[PDB]
């Protein structure tokens, strides 16, 4: 049930809610107040879910679907049937994710660590409620939502970008798509760099982070740091997801057309707007 | 067809990767242990891969992974319930202990070294060409605790010399010896640093180095332990 | 408040650092570039020296000739007006040869000559940078897992330029090198092949970025949650597992249940990472040339 070296770190203390109560494990995880929350949270989500299948009269994974209310609720309450039980399976979600940020705050206390990694997550959870709920509140519709289904979330991803024409035309989605595509190059390099140092030649000793910004410096002119790497990691993957998260707020709400005719602006700047020739001339 | 074939090779590739992958991440650690330090009877489904052999750097030997894991320290916790799954009780000063978020652990009480065989960490007064480059320079201010009362004086930075970074604050104290402090726990401020995780009257009990112009990794598990338990420990002294 | 260590709040400099030497040829190493204070503040505020030797030379030459093959197309699409350049930047387009063309290199120089003088600019430059990787390696007596790891991003770029155009039957199947033409072409991509959300290996591929952002928010903030113990130093804490080591895992283990090592981290890391390309090179290489209608293949799963 422990690591070897586990129970010197397994003492009271660090909760956030109800002191000791609930200051215990089961097998390797932590419980903690929002251990339980997020049990309760859970599964009254994946019952309602379950609920939904048989009122849509299928078990098969790749079929059920729970969707959100019709766009002619607006962002009033709907039959369970009818979007009833979307809306409250998204509350069962968001009390769950923000449920298990908590207990990892517990975690953090606990160990005695910084809390960079619930601060994190958080990130993800603000790219979800962007989704379902800041956006669809925005434009005045819970109905603007995705749908929870495997297959059918992706229906959804793709009717709404073509809604606005080819969506890589977005301002914010190609800024996000560059810190999503960095980010992939930073973390390929890193667990690269570290591997080749601790995993030399046959029968040569291991490097050190010195070999590292060696190579760094000879491939490329700079290294940035062993303790830079994690920063710069962690920075480019939060960028992507909070550009992520901006390139939807804004989209059916202050830019609603083409995306494409938007780069008109640059275009019809006037000191260039009306010169023949090129594409646009 | 070729793409039914492909996919369907990629999923059995998958699954051989992540079985590749657990394994590989049970190298320490394992096997699982019942409370009492005996092998507990589930392993889990993934056995221990064979063992892997790195090579150190200079004459310090080699590190066989998996290989029989053991503390090599006294543990002072204690029991708190009949059954598993609950806390483990400090049974004496967790701080002066190094248990919870105080803990350390039996590294080698040598230094660390560069890729030249150096210590890898030294006061910034040692360190040829080494200066406070931007930045406030830290050293003179006076250090205060989570108890806003004044524990000592900045006297000099201890500095990563391959890196070029800072890792610790060394501090002096009413008695005119010193302790190091951790960069990433200290606030350097225009008129003091300030140090969240200790209250005043911990400061002395930081563990000491046993020659003042190196730190062996022991020593800095030790410190970096013990400050990081203040803030659970300290915490009734500490006054936001 | 509790200090974050995203930034650095003292920097320290010492004398210029010019690197392990091992089997480097230290005629082929530069001097130092300047000190940044102001990239001191996130990683390192040293540049240089970098290592450029005769293969880094050709990949240099050529990248910068790809780059300017390009540019003088842009310029004379743009009448040589330097305003009308920077007017329609995104718009400009250097593009492969018509479909008539075959794989011939018979195209006339504004026809997709210019895109096949370009692509072979590339080519080179692109390869003798992976030699490169490979070399600097070897010549530090470090594993080849940066080689290895570039040849799956190298893997997707050969698809999409050179493998599958070829295996189409012409070079007009390949990318053109331009902002928002290289866009389109995406997007027609999908179209024409029934739309890539039905191929599998695109789905995967999906998958691993998500995963890496992912990973990598996970294993940069964990490192950082541990840098008041020293986390950061991964080669010293794999050789010796210290109490950073030990917060990190436990961390993971109270929180999903499993847990990695300072190194098994890693590897999980430059799979999840090269698992992207890889993936995304298999489903890019079937389209067309195996399967011309994703949504068509997935109804008969084949
Ligand atoms: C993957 C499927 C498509 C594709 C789909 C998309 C989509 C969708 C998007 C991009 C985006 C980008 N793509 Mg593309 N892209 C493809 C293949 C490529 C290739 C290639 C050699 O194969 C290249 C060089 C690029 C280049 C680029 C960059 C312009 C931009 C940011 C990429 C990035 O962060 O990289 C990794 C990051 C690094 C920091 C390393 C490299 C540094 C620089 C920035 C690389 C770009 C150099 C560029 C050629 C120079 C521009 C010239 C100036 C106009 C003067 N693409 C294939 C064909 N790509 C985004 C964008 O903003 O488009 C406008 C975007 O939204
Ligand atoms: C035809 C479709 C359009 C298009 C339309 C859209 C639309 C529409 C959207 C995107 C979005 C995105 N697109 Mg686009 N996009 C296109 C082409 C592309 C291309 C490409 C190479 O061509 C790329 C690289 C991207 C890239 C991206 C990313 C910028 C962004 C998706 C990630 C994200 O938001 O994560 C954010 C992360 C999350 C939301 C995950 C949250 C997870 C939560 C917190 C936890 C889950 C717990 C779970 C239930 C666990 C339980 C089970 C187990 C225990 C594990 N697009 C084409 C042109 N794109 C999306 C976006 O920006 O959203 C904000 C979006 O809505
Ligand atoms: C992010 C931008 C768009 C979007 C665009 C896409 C596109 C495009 C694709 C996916 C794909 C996936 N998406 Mg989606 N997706 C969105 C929002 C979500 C949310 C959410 C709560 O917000 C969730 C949980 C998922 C979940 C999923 C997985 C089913 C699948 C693989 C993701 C992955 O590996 O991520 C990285 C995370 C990890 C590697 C950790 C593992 C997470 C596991 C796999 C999540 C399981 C979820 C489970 C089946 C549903 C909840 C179960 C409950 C217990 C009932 N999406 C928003 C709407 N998503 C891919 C696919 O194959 O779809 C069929 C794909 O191509
Ligand atoms: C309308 C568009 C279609 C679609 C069409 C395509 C097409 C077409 C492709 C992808 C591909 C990808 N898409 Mg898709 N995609 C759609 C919807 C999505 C969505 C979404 C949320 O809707 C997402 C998240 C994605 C995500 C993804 C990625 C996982 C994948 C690219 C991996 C990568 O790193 O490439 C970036 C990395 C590279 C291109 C490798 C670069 C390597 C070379 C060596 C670099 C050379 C550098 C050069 C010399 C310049 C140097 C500059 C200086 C040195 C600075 N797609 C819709 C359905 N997508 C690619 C793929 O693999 O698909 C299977 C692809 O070809
Ligand atoms: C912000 C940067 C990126 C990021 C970071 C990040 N994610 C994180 C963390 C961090 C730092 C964690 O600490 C946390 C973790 O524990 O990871 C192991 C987590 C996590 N990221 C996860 C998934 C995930 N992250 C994603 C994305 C990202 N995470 C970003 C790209 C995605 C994508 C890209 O699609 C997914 C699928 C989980 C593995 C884990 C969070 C686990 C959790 O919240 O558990 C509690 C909740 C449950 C166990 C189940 C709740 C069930 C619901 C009530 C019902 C289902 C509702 C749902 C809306 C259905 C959707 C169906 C789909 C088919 C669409
Ligand atoms: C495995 C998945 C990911 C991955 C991995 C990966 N990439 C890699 C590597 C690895 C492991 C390397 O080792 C290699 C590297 O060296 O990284 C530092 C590389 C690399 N990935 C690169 C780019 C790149 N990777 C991408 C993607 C990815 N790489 C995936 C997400 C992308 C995307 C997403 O589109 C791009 C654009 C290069 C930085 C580097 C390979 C360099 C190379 O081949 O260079 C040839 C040499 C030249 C082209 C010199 C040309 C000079 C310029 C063209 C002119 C300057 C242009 C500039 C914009 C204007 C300003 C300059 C003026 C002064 C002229
Ligand atoms: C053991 O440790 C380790 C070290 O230490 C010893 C190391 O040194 C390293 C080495 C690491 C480095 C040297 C760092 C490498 C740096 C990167 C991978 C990239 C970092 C770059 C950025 C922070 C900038 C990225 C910019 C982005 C993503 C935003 C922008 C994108 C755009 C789309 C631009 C504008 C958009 C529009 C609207 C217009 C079109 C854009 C054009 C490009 C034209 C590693 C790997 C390591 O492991
Ligand atoms: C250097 O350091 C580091 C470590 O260590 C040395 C680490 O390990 C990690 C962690 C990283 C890994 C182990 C790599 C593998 C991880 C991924 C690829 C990320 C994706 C993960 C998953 C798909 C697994 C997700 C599983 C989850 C979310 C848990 C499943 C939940 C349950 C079945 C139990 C739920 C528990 C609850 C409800 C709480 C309370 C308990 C009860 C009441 C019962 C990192 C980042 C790190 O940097
Ligand atoms: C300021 O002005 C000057 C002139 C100074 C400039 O220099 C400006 C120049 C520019 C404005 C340059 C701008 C360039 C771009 C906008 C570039 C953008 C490029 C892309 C988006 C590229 C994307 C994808 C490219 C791909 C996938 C290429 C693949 C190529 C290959 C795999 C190579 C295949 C090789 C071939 C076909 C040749 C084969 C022949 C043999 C004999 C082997
Ligand atoms: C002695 C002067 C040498 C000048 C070389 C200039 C260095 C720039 C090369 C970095 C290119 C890296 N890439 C190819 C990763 O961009
Ligand atoms: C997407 C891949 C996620 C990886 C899931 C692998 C779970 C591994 C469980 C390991 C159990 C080890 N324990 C916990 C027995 O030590
Ligand atoms: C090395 C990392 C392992 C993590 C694997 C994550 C896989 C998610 C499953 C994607 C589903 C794709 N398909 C083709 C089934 O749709
Ligand atoms: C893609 C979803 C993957 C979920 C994997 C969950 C891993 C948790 C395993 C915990 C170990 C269990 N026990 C009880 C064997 O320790
Ligand atoms: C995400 C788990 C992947 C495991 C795939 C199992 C399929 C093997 C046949
Ligand atoms: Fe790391």
């Amino acid at each position: 049930a422990l690591l070897s070296f586990e129970r010197k770190y397994r003492v009271p203390g660090g909760t956030l809610v109800g002191g000791n109560l609930f200051d215990f494990w089961v097998g390797p995880f932590y419980v903690g107040f929002f251990g339980v929350a997020t049990f309760f949270f859970a599964a009254l989500g994946i019952i309602l879910i379950a609920w939904s299948a048989v009122l849509q009269g299928t078990w098969n994974p790749q079929l059920i679907s729970v969707y959100p209310p019709a766009l002619e609720y607006g962002l009033g309450g709907a039959p369970l049937a009818k979007g009833g039980l979307w809306q409250i399976i998204t509350i069962c979600a968001t009390g769950a994710f923000v449920s298990w940020a908590l207990r990892e705050v517990e975690i953090c206390r606990k160990l005695g660590i910084g809390y960079h990694i619930p601060f994190a997550f958080a990130f993800a959870i603000l790219a979800y409620l962007t989704l379902v709920l800041f956006r669809p509140v925005m434009m005045g519709a819970w109905g603007y939502a995705f749908p929870y289904g495997i297959w059918t979330h992706l229906d959804w991803v793709s009717n709404t970008g073509y809604t606005y024409g080819n969506f890589h035309y977005n301002p914010a989605h190609m800024i996000a798509i560059s810190f999503f595509f960095t980010n992939a190059l930073a973390l390929a390099l890193h667990g690269a760099l570290v591997l080749s140092a601790a995993n030399p030649e046959k029968g040569k000793e291991m490097r050190t982070p010195d070999h590292e910004d060696t190579f760094f410096r000879d491939l490329v002119g700079y290294s940035i740091g062993t303790l830079g790497i994690h920063r710069l990691g962690l920075l480019l993957s939060l960028s992507a997801v909070f550009f992520s998260a901006l390139c939807m707020i804004i989209t059916g709400t202050i830019w609603f057309d083409q995306w494409v005719d938007w780069w008109q602006w640059w275009v019809k700047l006037p000191w260039w707007a009306n010169i023949p020739g090129g594409i646009n001339g | 067809d070729l793409a039914s074939l492909a996919i369907y090779s990629f999923w059995i590739f998958l699954a051989g990767l992540i079985y590749y992958l657990q394994t590989e991440n049970m190298r320490e650690g394992y096997p699982l242990e019942n409370e009492d330090g005996t092998p507990a009877a589930n392993q889990g489904p993934f056995p221990l891969p064979k063992p892997k052999t790195f090579i150190l750097p200079h004459g310090r030997g080699t590190l066989t992974v998996p290989g029989p894991e053991s503390e090599d320290r006294p543990i002072a916790l204690a029991r708190t319930a009949v059954s598993e799954g609950f806390p483990h009780a400090p049974t004496g000063d967790p701080m002066k202990d190094g248990v919870g978020p105080a803990s350390w652990v039996a590294r080698r009480d040598l230094p660390e070294l560069d890729g030249h065989g150096h210590n890898k960490i030294k006061p910034m007064k040692a360190a040829a060409g080494f200066h406070v480059s931007a930045g406030k320079n830290p050293i003179g201010l006076p250090v205060r605790g989570c108890d806003l009362e004044i524990a000592g004086k900045v006297v000099d930075i201890w500095v990563d010399i391959p890196e070029q970074m800072a890792r610790f604050l060394e501090v002096e104290l009413k008695d005119g010896s010193t302790r190091l402090l951790p960069m990433q726990m200290v606030k350097v401020q225009s008129n003091r640093v300030h140090v969240n995780a200790l209250s005043s009257d911990l400061f002395a009990g930081i563990p000491t180095i046993k020659s003042p112009t190196e730190v062996t990794l022991l020593e800095e598990d030790k410190i970096c332990g013990y400050v990081a338990g203040g803030l659970m420990y300290a915490a009734p002294k500490r006054k936001s | 408040a509790e200090y974050q260590n995203i930034f650095s709040q003292v920097q320290v400099r010492g004398p210029a650092d010019l690197g392990m030497t091992e089997d480097v040829n230290l005629a082929n190493r530069s001097g130092v570039g300047p000190f940044s204070t102001l990239l001191g503040w996130f990683g390192n505020a040293q540049l240089g020296p970098i290592y450029l030797g005769s293969l880094g030379v050709l990949s240099l030459f050529s990248g910068l000739m790809w780059f300017f093959t390009i540019g003088i197309w842009f310029w004379y699409q743009a009448g040589w007006n330097p305003a009308v350049f920077l007017r329609d930047l995104f718009f400009f387009s250097l593009e492969p040869p018509a479909p008539e063309y075959g794989l011939s290199f018979a195209a006339p120089l504004k026809e997709g000559g210019l895109w096949l003088i370009a692509s072979f600019f590339m080519f080179v430059a692109v390869w003798s940078w992976w030699g490169r990787t490979y070399l600097r390696a070897q010549a530090l007596g470090m594993g080849k897992h940066t080689a290895w790891a570039f040849l799956s991003a190298i893997w997707l770029w050969m698809v999409l330029g050179f493998i599958r155009p070829i295996l189409m039957g012409s070079w007009s199947e390949a990318v053109p090198y331009g902002i928002f033409s290289h866009l389109d072409w995406t997007n027609n991509f999908s179209l024409v092949h029934g739309n890539l959300f039905y191929n599998p290996f695109h789905l995967l591929s999906i998958a691993f970025l998500y995963g890496s952002a992912l990973l990598f928010a996970m294993h940069g903030a964990t490192i950082l949650a541990v840098s008041r113990f020293g986390g950061e130093r991964e080669l010293e804490q794999i050789a010796d597992r210290g109490t950073a080591a030990e917060r990190a895992a436990l961390f993971w283990r109270w929180t999903m249940g499993f847990n990695a090592t300072m190194e098994g981290i890693h590897r999980w890391a430059i799979w999840m990472a090269v698992l992207v390309t890889l993936t995304g090179g298999i489903g890019i290489l079937l389209s067309g040339t195996v399967v011309d209608n994703w949504y068509v293949w997935g109804q008969n799963h084949g």
